[PDB]
């Protein structure tokens, strides 16, 4: 029946630290890099959509076409952006639009290499005379061999 | 002189009626009280429900308008100064017309008062369908799914940030019908009050004390204040009693002021002690001696608006089954010593 | 220094309340319970659950967020160059209005909490809600966080059913399980009514060893209380043990109440009766006693 020692305690400082502005949407590490096999733009947002769990259509509405200083693009967000699907073989192309495209998944991902997706590297070599389809085009033996090897789909 | 103003007299019926109604007397019991509640909602230290349990007519809705009010006095060069800040929000439960309380009804008023008496300052609820409109007021549509009104709730109360959220007639929360538990009713409140952050201050009568002690979380979050009436077994209450009978007698506005001090025995039987259930007594035979344009007050005016015995009986029962479990003594103590081995 | 500054005197009482009311005294139950989940969160060993007790004001919440912020700032050095990468998500249960627990409102918190967009956009490709319970596995797997904290997790169990107590839970053990997410649970002895256990103990008076950490943490309190005077506050701790039971989170705030009405009164000193204005009711403490002995002899299987 002694007497202990009373001692005296520290505080924790309970603040949170302050991070880097997360991505608004998430960050696939896109397929192909390095690899004749690269990935396009407009499968990267595909993709980012499915990964979201929105249709492209809704994700590019809601989320990309706001972010864009363009009459065109803050008008087509309430009215469905048609004019960017019948057009949607120049986000992976060599002009403005894919640049565009590019810029704002950027800044929508935190990303630095979407660039490659789309053969704005080649704007002053090639010319878009009969270089894009208009359909798309799929392999299925493709989308059956990186499902079914368990590998991401694109 | 402390009295009512003498010119009251020349006055027409109505303004006398309007001066005593409009007037509020200070007693010990109701200052005491209104210390206490407003030393809690100055600062809550994680409480998250005030219990402020009293009979009924004890004074516990003209408290909570005193309160709300000073209040609002205390914020207000601060609500000029910032505005989107609501200093007291107060709503009062709703006995359901079914057998079980309403959730959505209960966040749907209480959403309504803490926004509509406000300017269009534009705020975005994360809710689809609750908006405002053109003419202020807001709206909540039928579709609208009860958990997304209380996250709209949640983020209104973030926003403005009330300093005490008042629910008079709480005891309508204990309308739960089939199995559910009186606890089950509270943690939905529990929570609504954790996550915002607000001091929900539930106040009613003595069916309330249900909700006193259900979980150690719900009894560690909560602080309770108890209205009590004026016994009669104590001299100090009765003089206190016998202080207000004669602060009422000298605001009577009447030619010649009765003796109602005489009659203390009769007016205590028939009010219990509480003082709200006097001042209406009193402003009956007030308004029938104004109406006969009579200049006193006789044994019989008070007896044709009386209370029959069998309501002060009830009363009374009610009244001794709410104190007897909200009493506590020096065993309550020693037991709770012993209990822990610190005896 | 082991004290509060001197400097505050000057300072208005708000600047004093203030500076008390962020103190938060590392007990050694309160290290030694942080030092384990930290040990559990660094390695799982293939555990998917954190299941935590503690009866109310043993300061389960300040841990959550003491290891939130030190998991933060570990992550910080990486989260640079890797976005989408938040370290950890913590979030409260949700009381059901209803008989059962809504899980629709916990995956649309979770995603709130979490600032994914378009939550009411959401789609199910190919239960309750599908579409947000996959949106949520998604996002946790993505933006990958350390540990799911889910405060308040005794509301899990309201669903007033014995064959549907311990199946409340798939969901969260689905989620946990395709995601690979640690869930860290925080509630009250409620939760013991169902994975990795650890109790947040209080300060049981039959131990001398816990009677004199309550004596060190009741006196490393009064040490920073902002007054003028000193005020003694070690001789009635044996009333400090009888209002409070061993809670260093309750003894917490009933100071801040005491304290808060002396600075109103610019008092200088703390007495008995100031303890008395604002102590916790006889009844009320003989309630948390009854359920934190139910508590500890539930948890007292060896
Ligand atoms: N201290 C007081 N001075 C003057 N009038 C009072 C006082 N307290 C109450 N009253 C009056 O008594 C009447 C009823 O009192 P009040 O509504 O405050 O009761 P309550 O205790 O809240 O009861 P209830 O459970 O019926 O709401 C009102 O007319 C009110 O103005
Ligand atoms: N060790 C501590 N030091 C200082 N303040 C504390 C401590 N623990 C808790 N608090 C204070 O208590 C409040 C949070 O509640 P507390 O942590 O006591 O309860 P809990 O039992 O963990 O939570 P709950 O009962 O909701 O499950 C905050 O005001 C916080 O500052
Ligand atoms: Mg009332
Ligand atoms: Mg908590
Ligand atoms: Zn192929």
């Amino acid at each position: 029946m002694l007497a202990s020692v009373l001692e005296t305690y520290e505080s924790w400082n309970l603040k949170k630290p302050l991070i880097p502005q997360r991505s608004r949407l998430y960050q696939p590490q896109p397929v192909g890099i390095g690899t004749p096999y690269i990935e396009s733009l407009t499968g990267y947002i595909t993709r980012i959509a499915e990964l979201h769990g929105v249709l492209p259509g809704v994700l590019m509405t809601r989320e990309i076409a706001p972010l864009v200083n363009k009459i065109y693009f803050q008008n087509g967000a309430n009215r469905g952006f048609r004019e960017i699907f019948n057009r949607s073989q120049a986000l992976n192309g060599m002009g403005e639009m894919a640049a565009d495209l590019v810029q704002v998944l950027q800044k929508l991902t935190l990303r630095d290499d979407l660039r490659f997706l789309t053969m704005l590297f080649w704007s002053n070599i090639l010319t878009p005379r009969n270089l894009f389809r208009t359909r798309k085009a799929w392999c299925p033996i493709c989308y059956q061999e990186r499902h079914q090897n368990g590998l991401v789909v694109y | 002189s402390t009295g009512f103003p003498l010119e009251l007299l020349t006055r027409p019926a109505t303004e006398r009626l309007a001066y005593f109604e409009n007037y509020t007397v200070a007693h010990p019991r109701l200052k005491e009280v209104y210390e206490i509640l407003m030393r809690t909602i100055a600062e809550p230290a994680g409480a998250s429900f005030i219990f402020v349990y009293g009979a009924s007519g004890v004074g516990k809705t003209t408290l909570r308008l005193r309160v709300e009010q000073k209040l609002t006095e205390l914020a207000l060069p601060k609500l000029e100064s910032d505005r989107a800040r609501v200093p007291v929000v107060g709503i009062e439960a709703i006995a359901p017309e079914s057998r079980y309380f309403n959730w959505k009804e209960y966040y749907t008023r209480a959403l309504i008062t803490l926004e509509e008496p406000l300017i269009d300052h534009k705020f975005d609820y994360g809710v689809r369908g609750i908006s405002r409109d053109n003419f202020g007021k807001i709206n909540v549509e039928s579709k609208v799914v009860a958990p997304a009104l209380r996250r709209a709730l949640e983020n209104a109360l973030i926003h403005r940030h009330p300093d005490v959220f008042f629910v008079d007639e709480a005891q309508h929360f204990g309308k739960v019908a089939s199995g559910y538990k009186l606890q089950d009713q509270l943690d939905c409140l529990k929570s609504l009050a954790n996550m915002t952050g607000i001091l929900h201050c539930l106040l009613g009568t003595y069916e309330l004390l249900t909700f006193r002690n259900l979980s150690g979380q719900l009894s560690r979050r909560s602080v309770d204040i108890h209205f009590r009436r004026y016994c009669a077994d104590s001299p100090e209450d009765v003089q206190a009693f016998k202080s207000v009978l004669l602060t009422f007698q000298q605001h009577l506005p009447l030619a010649e002021t009765p003796n109602l001090v005489d009659h203390w025995e009769y007016f205590y039987e028939r009010t219990l002690g509480c003082i709200g259930t006097l001042k209406d007594w009193l402003k009956r035979v007030l308004s029938d001696a104004l109406d006969r344009e009579a200049t006193t007050i006789t044994l019989k005016d008070l007896q044709k608006r009386a209370l029959s015995v069998a309501q002060c009986q009830k009363m009374f029962k009610e009244i001794q089954e709410g104190e007897r479990q909200l009493s506590e003594t020096e065993a309550d103590v020693q037991n709770l010593r012993s209990a822990l081995g610190l005896g």
